[PDB]
RNA sequence: GGUUCGUUCCAUGGAAUUAACGUAAACCCUUGCUUUAUUUGUAAAUAUUAUAAAGCAGUUCACCUUUAUAUAGGAAAUGAU
């Protein structure tokens, strides 16, 4: 039966009508009147804000804590009151702590530090990956493997590294170093759900690594160095907080690379690479006489 | 020649601390393409050419990572989604990344050679049993059967074995259509009888290939691989053990 | 990668699969290439020749 | 105490001390971590201290030995009494779907209840009657 | 919320030369489009249509009988702006390509003039007269004249409200009357059951409105008066309109594939 | 917590990441098929028993069922083989 032929015409007509459909769309779509678009779900990723206001935080549902019964009474310092059977986090407290964390993220990126954004909940992968992209950092959206910091030789043994200068240009002549070197640990960890991964945060406490976390009404605030009291169960509040910290890192990386063009390095060679220079000159000093 | 004064080690990939760096780097690239070419039209799955995508094992070996089946199952749903894009409208970027997920494995081909028919119209079939091997030459005839020159009754002194030797012709009701000239060797009475069953069945299919569905249900196509088990040291026979004394 | 298995696929580079008819009367008889008559021209395409 | 000892609030103090001197006595200390100077002047905030929470309602004056002093209190407004009155007289007004999803949190910037029930940005709902009632009643 | 957008060439300030006074276009667009948008806002203030566009509200509220009142304000705002958006401050010379199809389809540009103008008066009711571009998958581009009623939309995705034939003077016992009556129930029954009468292409690329003529009284009653005595009126309004058409833009939106 | 002949595989754990041995795989005999060889074995022969080197083959395909959608299982002389 030729009933499949006319169906073929449909598959052959898609390139045609599609081009025509897209053209006519740009003609009669925005004629009637203008619309004031105040919210788009994809706004926190496409164009995150540099700073969060009280209205942005409240609209993102960052003030909705957990049930009053499931509360860590230690973090009663950030709670504004009780309503709808839950604890309300003070909007002023979330804003102040968020502007402070943004400074930490900006300075660590300004001093050439390695940052790690960690959001493991289901719908947090696009958020963490976007934040790490802006700040030129690392991302983690799956279950943290216990020991990736305190036991980095086993877990991060064969992962490749590279040596770069103040302008992030790859330097040649460190082949012997990169082969015999201890794997890297993050200089800053931004956790979007501390309650769910305390193994990661405890290794940062042992390794002396500063950490930033979203502390919900039931989360222990002693697990991170810099707390951001806010609702960690909302993907709208997590995208705003993460986007604001991503802009902080981006704004810090811009200053670091601008100072480099002027010949001003905002950091010093780490101790790991520093020692390599010493023994490297020794091998040159040995051959100096011989 | 001297090294650069300012230098610091930096991870190459952004997925440095993840479980599988190389996998996520490739998975995030698909997420970026899908999010970019989501508006392009698609084609119903019925009109999508079937492709043999790689397996979870081919990826583990290729990337040298211990990828998870659940995380790979969702990475496979993207390539199937992107593959559904219209070919003409499909960008060159998606065409290339998809070619890296194709599985170009070809199974080995082993086709048996068909049994010919001699110029005199006789086809030779071969059957085997416990220790016997038969060669049956089936020809258009009246129903005369010879086994090593002797008649069917002068050779098998057990009617059960006679019916089993020519069971293929009996099941298909063709005893009076062909003449068989069998030549058996080795084995015993029942071993040779069942060996001729398979021999005539194969030779018969050379004349009328459309009888295999019937010889199947008759049980004349299957080769019975049962064989005497060897004697094993410490045993009286293949499996019989000597008397075990507890005290 | 070491503990990874191998999928059995036909290797068409093997000399056994590349020529399923090993008789020179068929290989050198203008089968695929244009005028590869000389048996040497055929061998040079298969093996590494030091000469 | 099953919990572990988290010293996250003292990463700088611990890291700065380990970097003060060199383990090989007689040599200058190596360069510290790159994050040490970044948060040099951004100390952590005080945690675990229990303050007197905001009192959204007057505390019981007759109480002589009050308990739950460090417990957050319930937020109550004069409109709560009004909302309960309206929606109890109009139960099927709850069947009209209402979108509590916020757009930008700037709804209260265009609400002038001296005009009427129809405002900008919000739909005509039982909330409009409560806000209009409260304005007239005050 | 939906806000009023400026016009093409400051018509609100100066208006058209010899088609509408600045005061008339003010009462026709500013003092009316704003009135419609105020009512449109109240209907979508707390619904999914709060941030959607006018045409998006048209196609989304076409068949739903519980949103017919929302369709009117959304379709009216889209149709009204579509009318002023195709007017030119100065007469434009009709392009060659468009000048060919009009003659091939209608016979002559002057024939198309009387057909549209004749349909505006022959309709005797506030509506819109459209110049539709129909092109089936197998057939070529063909131009025709479609006349919609109070707020009907020409787009195929909103055929549910393609109000193009009154029922009080078109459905009767006469031979032609019964035919119209049959088509009436055939549509209502087909639309209700979900069946489609005229197969259309995906994306609504079948009909592409190019030109429009707003015949509502608020656009001409003030300028051209009632029309008693043959002077002015709805007739002269349609005539003067034909001189200010933006044939340059009309030809553009038409997208007449070049085949000469 | 499921699943498997199986610490097999999947998911998961506020701690795991890996190594060796056993296991498994592979090997030997056996089963079907392909190529090679034909005496001292084979009635003849246009090559089919036997002999013995290498290679291929299965739970493969079809059907049915299928959890948390992640990993699968069942049916057994009347699907193929
Ligand atoms: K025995
Ligand atoms: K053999
Ligand atoms: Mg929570
Ligand atoms: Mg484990
Ligand atoms: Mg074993
Ligand atoms: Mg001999």
């Amino acid at each position: 039966d030729e009933e499949a032929l006319k169906l073929k015409q449909q598959i052959e007509a898609i390139p045609g009508n599609f081009k025509l459909f897209k053209q006519t769309k740009a003609q009669t779509q925005k004629l009637g009147a203008g619309v004031e678009v105040r919210y788009i779900p994809e706004q926190y990723l496409r164009n995150p804000p540099s700073d969060a206001s009280l209205e942005d935080l409240m609209a993102a549902q960052a003030h909705m804590g957990h049930n009053t019964s499931l509360w860590n009474p230690a973090n009663a310092r950030y709670i504004y009151g009780v309503r709808q059977g839950i604890h309300i986090i003070s909007l002023e407290t979330t804003a102040t702590h968020l502007r402070r964390a943004a400074r930490v993220v900006e300075e660590v990126a300004y001093r050439g530090g390695l940052i790690l954004f960690v959001g493991t909940r289901p719908g947090q992968r696009p958020i963490v990956v976007r934040a790490a992209e802006l700040a030129k950092a690392c991302h983690l959206f799956t279950k943290w493997r216990p020991g990736t910091i305190t036991n980095r030789e086993q877990l991060l043994g064969g992962v490749p590294l590279t040596v770069v200068d103040e302008l992030d240009r790859p330097l040649s002549g460190f082949e012997d170093h990169l082969h015999d070197r201890r794997p890297l640990a993050p200089d800053l960890v931004v956790c979007l759900n501390p309650k769910e991964n305390m193994t990661l945060l405890y290794e940062c406490s042992l390794a002396k690594i500063p950490t930033i976390g979203i502390i919900d009404t039931n989360t222990n605030p002693s697990w991170v160095t810099y707390q951001i009291p806010a609702n960690d169960d909302s993907l709208r509040a997590t995208a705003l907080i993460s986007g604001v910290l991503g802009r902080a890192g981006e704004r810090g990386q811009k200053r670091r690379l601008e100072a480099a063009q002027r010949g001003v390095v905002t950091w010093k060679t780490p101790a790991d690479v520093q020692g390599y220079f010493e023994l490297a000159s020794a091998r040159a000093a040995d051959a100096r006489r011989r | 020649f001297k090294l650069h004064p300012y230098a610091r080690a930096v991870p190459v990939s952004p997925s440095y601390f993840t479980r599988t760096p190389r996998f996520y780097d490739n998975y995030l690239s698909l997420e970026k393409l899908m999010e970019e070419y989501e508006d392009l039209p698609v084609i119903p799955a019925t009109a999508v050419e079937r492709v043999a995508w790689k397996t979870l094992e081919d990826i583990r070996k290729e990337l040298g990572e211990q990828v998870k089946a659940s995380e790979f199952a969702r990475c496979l749903a993207l390539v199937k989604r992107l593959n559904s894009i219209h070919p003409d409208l499909k960008p060159q970027e998606i065409k290339d990344v998809l070619d890296s997920f194709r599985r170009n494995v070809q199974p080995f081909t082993n086709v048996a050679k068909p049994i010919p028919i001699d110029q005199f119209g006789r086809a030779c079939g071969v059957g085997k049993r416990k220790a016997s091997s038969a060669r049956a030459f089936v020809v258009e005839g009246t129903g005369e059967v010879l086994v090593n020159g002797k008649t069917l009754a002068e050779y098998f002194g057990r009617v059960h074995d006679r019916e089993s030797a020519v069971w293929a012709l009996r099941a298909t009701n063709r005893i009076d259509k062909y003449n068989v000239w069998v030549k058996v060797e080795g084995g015993g009475t029942t071993g040779q009888a069942e060996a001729i069953t398979l021999a005539i069945a194969k030779a018969l299919l050379a004349h009328e290939p459309a009888l295999k569905p019937a010889l199947r249900r008759a049980g004349c196509v299957t080769r019975d691989p049962r064989k005497v088990e060897r004697k094993k040291h410490g045993h009286v026979k293949a499996r019989k053990m000597p008397t075990w004394v507890k005290r | 990668q070491e503990k990874a298995s191998l999928i059995k696929s036909v290797d068409w580079n093997l000399l056994e699969n590349k020529f399923k008819n090993l008789n020179l009367s068929f290989i050198l008889n203008d089968a695929s290439y244009a005028e590869r008559n000389n048996l040497s021209e055929l061998l040079n395409k298969l093996y590494y020749n030091v000469l | 105490g099953k919990g572990r000892i988290f010293q996250a609030a003292k990463v700088y103090q611990r890291a700065s001390e380990a970097a003060a001197t060199n383990i090989v006595s007689g040599l200058p200390p190596r360069n510290p971590p790159l994050w040490l100077k970044a948060i040099e002047s951004i100390p952590p905030a005080e945690i675990n201290t229990r303050p007197y929470p905001i009192q959204h309602s007057p505390p019981n004056p007759r109480a002589r030995k009050p308990r739950n002093l460090f417990r957050p209190t319930k937020i109550v407004y004069p409109e709560d009494e009004l909302r309960r009155d309206f929606y109890r007289d109009h139960p099927w007004e709850l069947a009209r779907p209402r979108m509590i999803i916020e757009l930008d949190g700037k709804d209260a910037r265009f609400l002038d209840w001296s005009k009427g029930l129809r405002q900008r940005g919000i739909p005509l709902s039982g909330e409009s009657v409560v806000q209009r009632q409260l304005w007239l009643m005050e | 919320q939906h806000y009023l957008m400026p016009l093409r060439d400051n018509f609100e300030q100066e208006g058209i030369r010899n088609f509408l006074s600045p005061g008339s276009v003010n009462m026709a667009y500013t003092e009316y489009q704003t009135f419609i948008l105020e009512k449109l806002n109240a209907l979508v203030v707390g619904t999914d249509f709060e941030q959607k566009d006018t045409k998006s509200i048209v196609l989304a509220t076409a068949r739903d009988p519980e949103l017919a009142h929302v369709f009117n304000h959304a379709s009216m705002a889209h149709n009204n702006h579509f009318f002023f958006d195709h007017l030119s401050p100065v007469p434009v010379k009709m392009g060659d390509k468009l000048f060919y199809h009009i003659n091939e389809n209608f016979g002559s540009v002057d024939t198309l003039r009387d057909e549209m103008i004749g349909t505006a008066v022959s309709m005797f009711g506030p509506g819109f007269v459209w110049l539709v571009r129909t092109q089936l998958p197998g057939q070529p581009v063909a131009l025709r004249v479609m006349a919609t009623y109070l707020a009907g939309s020409p787009y195929p995705g909103a055929h549910w409200r393609r109000q193009e034939m009154d029922a009080q003077t078109s459905i009767g016992s006469s031979p032609q009357g019964l035919s119209n009556g049959q088509r009436f129930f055939e549509r209502s029954a087909a639309g209700f059951k979900g069946n489609k009468l005229e197969p259309t292409a995906p994306g609504g690329t079948d009909l592409i409105p190019i030109l429009c003529l707003n015949t509502w009284e608020y656009a001409w009653l003030r300028e051209y008066g009632t029309g008693v005595g043959g002077m002015g009126g709805k007739l002269a309004y349609a005539q003067s309109w034909w001189n200010m058409i933006d044939w340059a833009k009309v030809e553009e939106e038409a997208r007449l594939e070049t085949r000469i």
